[PDB]
């Protein structure tokens, strides 16, 4: 399974079979035929691969990058202490590339889920889709195929003073 | 990567101490063990680059094109054993060696941490090649082809000797991973006009630029097929692998200076798949057709978007083993009819019919057809170029049916009609040219299925 | 040996193909991403026992 | 859920088992044709299931089963639109492709 | 369909534009003039997942018509008569739409015949 | 489907065809029986008769093939040597 | 046995396939005529169209000025 | 194949142009080369630029696919007049008259596209008409704003 | 082996349109000598087919029987 | 019967 | 239209087979009767090919050409669209008539047969398809948009009376 | 114009084949039997008009006009039989069209499958090397100086020899292979 807090759903409400006509619908003869002749033997297979990984239980870890240095607090020129902020900026940028992915997942489970009223429905979720792109364009896009965290600071630096610049003007 | 250098240097002792009759069998697997072991450098981060020592390192661009060196080697022994087979034990020996010194180059090419290592191992792989052209080709014109070569290269290459040994006085260094952390903006001036030049052209010739493509339809028609193979597949790759090397350096002045070149590309790779409309020659039609690919790839680092450097390094991979295998498929019908006129043999699908599925295949692949790592290749070049300019879906989609013409033109004159009546010496396909086929379009179709090995440093 | 194509082209299919889809795709998310059930005044929620409240009384037309 | 997408995935896996039996062979085969004929009539019976559970409440699913490549924001996967194009298209295509193949058994003997 | 020829054989000061009509006030004409009232709830019809171009004044026989649909599995000749239910309040409001085409076009005609009253008389 | 060509075969069917031409009598007809020589037909016959013969058997004779066939046995010939019969 | 060719002539039939042949041209007749009665809207009219001629000015609003 | 069976230059004496004809395997009176532009034909004969559609079909040809002999002097876009390519054969229809009909015809239908454009028809309806304010919330529209309210009445 | 021709007299052109060709030609003074070769289009099992209206009506009356049949059968069922 | 020998190229390889 | 007209090039691939690979209808004729089968299903795809009522091609072109008169639309795009229903009608008979109807056209040595239950199934199959298809599919589709069933006489009977003439 | 044999077309030969084509795009134009036989006894009738023309000038007149009478009334779309060139059917079976050498590059385990046709092949091609230099040495005795004025072929003269170059003949596929 899967955190349901990252990748969430409305509850389900299925309803409840209410049959008018006398004509027996064959999707439920299938569905028994189905789970006997399909479902169970799936589970017993699967419940003889489980006892197998539950003989022999061992795991796999979470790897866990300490925060160092990054690039602004490093010296012109100084490749042992910028090498670390790169590798440190490469893997943010990695990152907040997998958590667009994840928004744009919500976003597209989010219109299949909610079918024909998908523009009312899923306007949180085309919200924060908005902000999250926003983000990442005002962080990421424009700098290259030869990125760096000096070509990202350079760019921030332009936006800031932009952004200093209009503040200034409108007072 | 001296794991890798060393066993591609006993291959020398292994290849002239072989018995006389062994000289094909023992090359051919030892190099296919170590083309099992390149392998090893898949082990890529998504971060640090897989730096060895002071000298070698790979990143994810420079090792698929180690994979695609190291896999070729075997192949090119299968596809040069049947026309040297009366040759002289020691001239076989010598082919075999040149052979082998040009993947040994090629291997310390790709991962040269510092530039003018590259440019000496870069500039190396001219004379086995040279001496494989002029050599070993079949026709007259091998010595005029060997020329242009080896003059239009190092008219290229050495304003960029001087181009490296100026940002080693300037910078203090040529390492390349150094230059990742010490690259300075080259702002406009004649003098970084020139730099950009002088860095630029060398690689221009090597891929090559529309233009400056005048070496390529002689030189990889007059070589044998070892050599048509290597400068298919690899060495047009040099150009690629050093442009999106030295287009670290050569920034912002690239967003000026790529416009002419972007243009000579994007009408050249319109016009060389007009030029293979009209091949007589099949041969010609596959160099032309390399010219035509390479233009994409050559579009794509002067944009220098991560989807570019993506899809033109999956091109540059896809490409390789392409090219390889048309050349290889030119030449199982140029040991029968002894002649590279393609209007000469027709109708072979109805005497050879599995090599005509291999011929299908491989037009198939030429064309860019999805899923294959072609179409992504292409693909990923035309949405960069499409955000690049609007307007260059326009060139793109004009190429892409000019390509698919030509592609199953090439097809359609050799595989089908009518046979022709007066050629009689068309034999069964032999199980070396079907395996060479299979060693071809196999690796070519499985990479369709995890592509994410030949996507680049960038990925 | 009479019906051995349903066995061997849907029956060992579906019993593989159902494996691979509960233990490996609907344990991953947004995999098999549903459309949710069409819900009616009348209606009943299994999940919640709710009971929806039918629609307004029609002004009656014919 | 759970009949639906397998039976769905079944079809499409069904009519890819034939090609795996031409390419796998060895012998001349006892009747290749008609065994893509009853392969594909089954594959029409196999996709039939679907679309009457789609004609009982419009059950519409997106199978994503296979993560291909992720080109930094574009996570392509192999991904299943079951709507009503293809619910409608898919038993259509199959009833039709399957009496051009039995017309085609007797057209093409010859060859 | 002679209401074509009628506006552009003829004159379209006359005849209503189709895009911008109603041209003329609801209330201009009508003495406490009374308003569509909406059977199915928002609410209804968002659960029920209808068409944004079905969701009309007369979604709520819809509704009912999709509901005996869903439970008349397999018997898809069941529910002929919720159908006609549905078709004949779409005919009525298409009745409906006639009557706003013929209340523009008669006030047009009112406004034509003013004005010509009002050049003869001043 | 299509049932092969026997010499005896074609060779009634050529012969069928003829006696179905009214510029013929039945009775002198046989298959050396030159069109101009003893028949004395016109070439506007020959190319009728040769006409005939394609609307007969269901392919073209062309015309450098056509003005040479001057008597059945010649068209039979020709019409087994472009059908491959007694194979 | 099988069909065996006929020359200048009308071939052989099966009575199988004059009878198939029948029994769908009667088919198609019975389902022409069973849902043209049934249906008899689909093809010549659901609802009766209204005429706006003959509507008045007080259902339309129209205040004689 | 040797040196005085390949192509030269361009033909300037009678008899290098009787022995460019005997080379190219054809009479000397039938013998023409292209013009000498300098676009780099040298002495190859002009033929008379036609299709191998053209060919007699029915005549026994060495490349029955090509329809082309032996020894024959070929066109010089012989790859170019294939019969998968260019066709040059006559049309029972002239050139012109076939370019002025389907000129016409194209450019007559995008003209009454755009008259029928500018022209539309339609129904004697009004707009269809939408409860809750023209589906002010259904159209995506945010609930924190106020829609102006749009009331429709009955008629 | 042995297909047996039928008989070359059999095929005389009187009956058919052919006859109302010969006497069109013959009003000029022309002569057909190939109509005995058409002669067995017209004749026997291929004369007389049917028009346009009676290819349509293929089975109209066993369906309009069967239609017949199945009102009947209704309206005896509703009571 | 009079089964024909089908000319066909040698696929034995 | 898969079915119909899937069928009708089956019908005609069998006239194809029947008569010695002759594709042309100039060289057809009279298999009303030699050909009863294929005449038949032939029959039937062509009339729902136009818009028979009630038949498969019905249930799709009578609400195309009823939903094409009834909206704001290019009216010469309308007036060509019910040219070309038309035309449909002229060139299905033109099959019809050269094909099944008159006299033989054909060469002498008559093959023809349609006796295989390959050929026989295959027809039968997507004939029970185009008599029963479009009503099915049209009962078993739910609505997806609201279909317009309000029109004059002259525009609910365009379609028919076009396809008549 | 172009023929193997002859150098040129006489004018009995262009008025055949004109009256050939004449009846061809005439039944094209008049597709039904009866209405084609008429028109067909009408055209026979304007041919045999200027039948019996002995002025070569006024014929060859007649002739052009009629060229240009046939042009002006040709059917667009001729009907064209399957095998004939254009033809729907026209070099499809050529894919099944092998040629005879082919059969000498199988592997033994094949030509083992089929005993009596490769040794019944052995005394074709044993046939074919002994007739081939006397037929060659029979086309240089006849063939005069400066090559053949024709391209017909000579038959054989002697009893035991076959005719001179017969190979691509004889053994030539069949067309439905
Ligand atoms: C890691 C595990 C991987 C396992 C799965 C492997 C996945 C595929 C791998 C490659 C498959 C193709 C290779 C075989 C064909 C080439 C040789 C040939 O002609 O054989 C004919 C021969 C049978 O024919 P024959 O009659 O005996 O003789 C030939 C005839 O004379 C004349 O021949 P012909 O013309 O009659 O027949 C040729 C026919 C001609 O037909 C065509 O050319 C039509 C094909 C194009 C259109 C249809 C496909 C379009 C794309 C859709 C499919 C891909 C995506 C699908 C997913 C859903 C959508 C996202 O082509 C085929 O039948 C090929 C079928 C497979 C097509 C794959 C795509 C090829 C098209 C070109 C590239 C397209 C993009 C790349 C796709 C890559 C996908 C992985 O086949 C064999 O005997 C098979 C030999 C063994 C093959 C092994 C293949 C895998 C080897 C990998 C080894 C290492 C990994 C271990 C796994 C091993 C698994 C077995
Ligand atoms: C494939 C065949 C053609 C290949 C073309 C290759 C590129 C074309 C341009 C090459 C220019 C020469 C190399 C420049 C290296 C730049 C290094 C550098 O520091 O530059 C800045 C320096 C600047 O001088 P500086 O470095 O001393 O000063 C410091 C910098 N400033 C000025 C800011 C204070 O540039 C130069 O000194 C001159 C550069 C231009 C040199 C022009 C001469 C060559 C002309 C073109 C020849 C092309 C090949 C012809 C033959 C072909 C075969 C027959
Ligand atoms: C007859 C042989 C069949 C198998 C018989 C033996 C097994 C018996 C039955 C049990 C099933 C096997 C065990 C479960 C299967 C594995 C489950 C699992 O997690 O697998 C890991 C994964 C599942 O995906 P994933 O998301 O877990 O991993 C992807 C890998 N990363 C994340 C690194 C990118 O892989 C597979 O299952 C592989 C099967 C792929 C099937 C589709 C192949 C497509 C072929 C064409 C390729 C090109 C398409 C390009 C376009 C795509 C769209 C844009
Ligand atoms: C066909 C063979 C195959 C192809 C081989 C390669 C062909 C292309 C190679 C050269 C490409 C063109 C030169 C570079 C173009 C990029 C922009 C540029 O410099 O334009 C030329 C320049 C435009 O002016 P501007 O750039 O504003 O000048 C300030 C410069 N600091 O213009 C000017 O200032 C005027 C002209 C100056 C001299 C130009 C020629 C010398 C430089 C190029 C060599
Ligand atoms: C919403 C917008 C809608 C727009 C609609 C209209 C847009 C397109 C306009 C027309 C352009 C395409 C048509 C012209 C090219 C047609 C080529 C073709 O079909 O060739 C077929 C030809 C043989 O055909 P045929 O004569 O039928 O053969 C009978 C038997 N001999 O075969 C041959 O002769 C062989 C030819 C081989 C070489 C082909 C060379 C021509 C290639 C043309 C490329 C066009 C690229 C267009 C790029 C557009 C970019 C925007
Ligand atoms: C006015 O006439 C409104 C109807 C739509 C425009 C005219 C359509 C004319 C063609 C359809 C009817 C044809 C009657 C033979």
């Amino acid at each position: 399974s899967w955190d349901k807090d990252v990748y969430p759903e409305p509850p389900r409400r299925t309803p409840a079979p209410s049959p008018q006509t006398s004509l027996p619908n064959p999707i439920t003869y299938l569905t028994k035929a189905f789970d006997l002749l399909v479902d169970r033997p799936v589970t017993l297979v699967r419940e003889f691969i489980e006892r197998q990984h539950a003989k022999n239980k061992y795991y796999y870890y979470h790897r866990e990058f300490r925060r160092v240095p990054d690039i602004t607090e490093c010296h012109e020129k100084d490749v042992l202490c910028m090498f670390e902020a790169e590798m440190q900026w490469k893997r943010d940028y990695k990152v907040d590339q997998e958590i667009v992915n994840i928004i744009q997942e919500r976003l597209k489970a989010c219109q299949q889920r909610e079918g024909e009223s998908h523009r009312q429905n899923c306007a949180k979720e085309l919200q924060q889709f908005t902000q999250v792109v926003k983000a990442y364009q005002d962080r990421y896009h424009d700098l290259g195929a030869h990125y760096s965290a000096r070509k990202c600071l350079a760019k921030q630096k332009q936006r800031m003073l932009a952004e200093r610049k209009a503040t200034k003007e409108a007072a | 990567m001296l794991k890798y250098i060393i066993p591609t240097m006993m291959l020398m002792p292994l290849t002239w101490l072989s018995k006389n009759s062994m000289i094909w069998i023992n090359t051919t697997l030892h190099s296919l063990l170590i083309s099992l072991t390149s392998l090893l450098l898949l082990n890529q981060f998504g971060d640090n680059s897989l730096n060895f020592s002071l000298t070698f390192f790979s990143d994810s661009l420079s090792t698929p094109l180690l994979i695609l060196t190291m896999w070729l080697l075997p192949l090119m022994l299968m596809a040069s054993q049947h026309h040297l087979s009366k040759e002289n034990l020691a001239r076989k020996k010598l082919f075999i060696s040149m052979l082998i010194l040009l993947q040994l180059f090629l291997i310390m090419t790709f991962t040269a941490t510092e530039l003018i290592f590259f440019y000496i191992m870069f500039e190396a792989t001219l004379v086995p090649t040279l001496i494989i052209i002029t050599r070993w080709g079949n026709q007259t014109e091998r010595l005029n082809a060997g020329l242009y070569f080896l003059f239009y290269t190092l008219a290229g290459s050495l304003p960029l000797l001087v181009a490296l040994i100026y940002i080693q006085n300037t910078m203090g260094s040529l390492n390349f991973l150094i230059l990742q952390y010490w690259v300075q903006p080259m702002p406009n001036s004649w003098s970084n006009t020139f730099m950009w030049l002088a860095c630029m052209m060398a690689f221009m010739v090597k891929m090559p630029l529309y233009g400056l493509h005048l070496w390529l339809p002689k030189a990889h028609v007059e070589a044998p097929i070892a050599g048509s193979m290597v400068l298919a597949a690899i060495l047009l790759k040099l150009g690629g692998y050093g442009m999106m090397r030295i287009t670290l350096l050569l920034n912002p002045i690239t967003d000026f200076m790529a416009y002419p070149f972007i243009m000579l590309s994007l009408w050249g790779m319109i016009m060389t798949s007009s030029i293979c409309l009209r091949q007589t020659d099949l041969k010609s039609l596959i160099a032309y057709s390399s010219v035509s690919h390479m233009a994409l790839v050559i579009v794509a680092i002067l944009i220098q978007t991560p989807w570019s450097y993506m899809g033109a390094t999956a091109l540059m991979i896809a490409h390789g083993l392409t090219s390889s295998m048309l050349f290889c498929l030119a030449n199982s019908n140029y040991e029968r009819v002894h002649s590279r006129t393609m209007i000469l043999a027709r109708g072979l699908q109805t005497l050879l019919p599995l090599m005509a599925a291999w011929w299908l295949l491989a037009s198939l692949t030429n064309l860019a057809l999805p899923p294959s790592i072609n179409l992504i290749g292409e693909l990923f070049v035309v949405m960069s170029t499409f955000s690049w300019s609007n307007i260059t879906i326009i060139l793109m989609g004009l190429n892409m049916v000019i390509t698919a013409l030509y592609s199953l033109y090439m097809l359609i004159t050799t595989q089908r009609g009518k046979h022709t009546h007066h050629i009689n010496n068309i034999l069964p396909s032999f199980t070396r040219e079907n395996a060479l086929m299979s060693l071809h379009m196999l690796p070519l179709l499985l990479l369709s299925l995890n592509p994410k090995i030949i996507l680049g440093p960038l990925y | 040996r009479h019906s051995i194509f349903a066995f061997t082209h849907v029956l060992i299919p579906v019993w593989i193909i159902h494996y691979y889809l509960k233990y490996h795709v609907t344990t991953k998310p947004y995999t098999i991403v549903e459309k949710k059930p069409r819900i009616f005044p009348g209606d009943t929620i299994l999940e919640t026992g709710e009971v929806i409240p039918p629609m307004k009384e029609f002004p009656d037309q014919h | 859920m759970n009949l639906f997408s397998s039976l769905t995935l079944v079809t499409l896996i069904l009519l890819t088992m034939p090609i795996a039996a031409i390419n796998f062979n060895t012998h001349k085969f006892t009747n290749y044709p008609l065994y893509v004929k009853t392969t594909i009539s089954c594959a029409f019976i196999t996709s039939m299931i679907p679309t009457m559970m789609f004609i009982h409440t419009g059950q519409e699913m997106i199978i994503s089963n296979w993560h291909w490549l992720t080109i930094q924001t574009l996570k392509l996967s192999l991904s299943f639109k079951m709507d009503f194009f293809s619910m409608m298209f898919v038993p259509v295509a199959l009833f039709v492709t399957w009496s051009i193949m039995e017309f085609s058994m007797w057209y093409m003997h010859s060859d | 369909g002679a209401h074509l020829a009628r506006r552009y054989l003829g004159d379209a000061s006359v005849e209503p534009e189709p895009l911008r009509m109603p041209t003329f006030p609801p209330d201009y004409g009508f003495p406490e003039r009374k308003e569509r009232e909406m059977v199915a709830t928002q609410q209804e019809m968002n659960d029920a997942q209808l068409v944004l171009q079905q969701r009309d004044y007369c979604a709520h026989y819809l509704i009912r018509f999709l509901k005996c649909k869903r439970d008349s599995f397999p018997n898809f000749l069941a529910c002929k008569h919720e159908q006609h239910d549905w078709d004949y309040c779409e005919h009525l409001d298409y009745v409906k739409r006639m009557k706003e085409f013929e209340r523009e076009r008669r006030l047009l005609q009112r406004k034509k015949r003013r004005e010509q009253r009002e050049a003869d008389m001043a | 489907d299509a049932p092969p060509l026997t010499l005896e075969g074609i060779k009634d069917r050529v012969l069928y065809v003829l006696k179905l031409y009214d510029k013929i009598d039945p009775e002198k007809l046989s298959v050396n029986s030159h069109f101009m020589k003893d028949l004395g037909l016109d070439s506007l016959d020959q190319v009728e008769i040769i006409m005939a013969m394609e609307d007969e058997f269901g392919f073209e004779i062309p015309d450098i093939d056509a003005e040479k066939l001057m008597c059945p046995q010649e068209i039979v010939d020709y019409i087994a040597d472009k059908k491959d019969v007694y194979e | 046995a099988h069909i065996e060719p006929r020359y200048r002539q009308f071939p052989q039939l099966t009575r199988s396939q004059v009878i198939q042949a029948e029994f769908f041209s009667a088919t198609m007749w019975f389902w022409i005529l069973w849902r043209f009665w049934h249906d008899s809207d689909a093809v010549l009219g659901h609802f009766p169209y209204p005429d706006p001629s003959q509507w008045t000015d007080e259902e339309l609003g129209i205040p004689p000025d | 194949i040797t040196k005085d069976m390949l192509p030269g230059p361009y033909p300037k004496t009678p008899e290098e142009r009787a022995a460019a004809a005997k080379k190219y395997n054809m009479r000397v009176e039938d013998y023409e080369p292209y013009p000498d532009d300098g676009m780099g034909y040298g002495d190859y004969p002009k033929l008379p630029d036609r299709s191998q559609q053209e060919r007699d079909p029915w005549y026994d040809w060495d490349h029955p696919d090509l329809r082309l002999n032996w020894g024959e002097p070929m066109h010089w876009d012989l790859d170019m007049y294939i019969r998968n390519r260019v066709d040059t054969s006559p049309t029972p229809v002239n050139w012109n008259l076939m370019c002025k009909h389907l000129f016409g015809f194209v450019a007559f239908m995008l003209f009454m596209f755009w008259v029928g454009e500018t022209y539309p028809t339609y129904q004697p309806v009004g707009p269809k008409q939408y409860p809750y304010n023209n589906l002010y919330l259904e159209r995506g529209g945010d609930p924190n704003k106020e829609p102006e309210p749009v009331v429709h009445y009955e008629i | 082996s042995k297909m047996e021709l039928p008989d070359y007299k059999q095929w005389k052109i009187e009956g058919t349109p052919l006859e109302t060709v010969q006497e069109k030609l013959a009003a000029r003074g022309l002569r057909d000598p190939w109509g005995r070769n058409e002669a067995w289009r017209y004749m026997g099992g291929f004369a007389n087919n049917v028009s346009f209206v009676g290819a349509l009506l293929k089975g109209f009356k066993w369906g309009f029987a069967a239609f017949v049949v199945a009102v009947g059968a209704e309206y005896y069922l509703e009571s | 019967g009079k089964r024909l020998f089908i000319i066909k190229p040698s696929g034995f390889y | 239209h898969a079915f119909f007209k899937a069928m009708l090039f089956m019908c005609s691939g069998s006239i194809i087979h029947s008569l010695n690979d002759e594709q042309d209808i100039r060289k057809m004729g009279g298999l009303f009767k030699a050909m009863p089968f294929t005449t038949t299903a032939l029959i039937i795809g062509s009339l729902a090919l136009t818009g028979m009522p009630f038949l498969t091609g019905f249930y799709s072109k009578d609400l195309i050409i009823e939903s094409a008169n009834t909206s704001y639309t290019n009216a010469w795009a309308l007036l060509m669209t019910l040219v070309a229903t038309s035309f449909t009608a002229i060139y299905s008979t033109r099959i019809i008539f050269f094909a099944l109807l008159g006299q033989p056209r054909f060469p002498t040595l008559i093959n023809i047969n349609e006796n295989n239950p390959f050929l026989i199934n295959s027809i039968k199959r997507l004939l029970i398809g185009s008599l029963f298809a479009g009503f099915i599919i049209s009962n078993n589709i739910p609505p997806m948009t609201i279909p317009q069933m309000t029109m004059p006489h002259y525009l609910k009977m365009t379609a028919l009376t076009v396809t008549i003439l | 114009a172009f023929l193997p044999s002859a150098a040129y077309l006489t004018h009995q030969q262009k008025v055949l084949q004109l009256y050939k084509r004449a009846l061809r795009h005439l039944e094209s134009r008049c597709v039904h039997r009866d209405k084609y036989r008429y028109f067909a006894c009408l055209l026979r009738a304007r041919f045999d008009e200027h039948k019996n023309e002995k002025d070569m000038v006024k014929a060859t007149q007649l002739l052009r006009e009629a060229e240009k009478e046939f042009w002006h009334g040709q059917h667009p779309q001729p009907y064209i039989f399957p095998e004939s060139p254009g033809g729907t059917s026209y070099e499809r079976y050529e894919c099944y069209k092998v040629p005879e050498w082919c059969l000498d590059d199988w592997h033994p385990s094949e030509k083992a499958m089929y005993p009596d046709y490769f040794a019944k092949r052995e005394q074709w091609k044993k046939l074919r090397r002994e007739s081939w230099e006397r037929e060659v040495k029979q086309l240089q005795e006849e063939t005069p100086v400066g090559g053949p004025r024709t391209e017909a072929l000579p038959p054989a003269r002697k009893q035991g020899d076959l005719p001179p170059l017969w190979w691509h003949i004889v053994t030539r596929p069949r067309e439905r292979p």
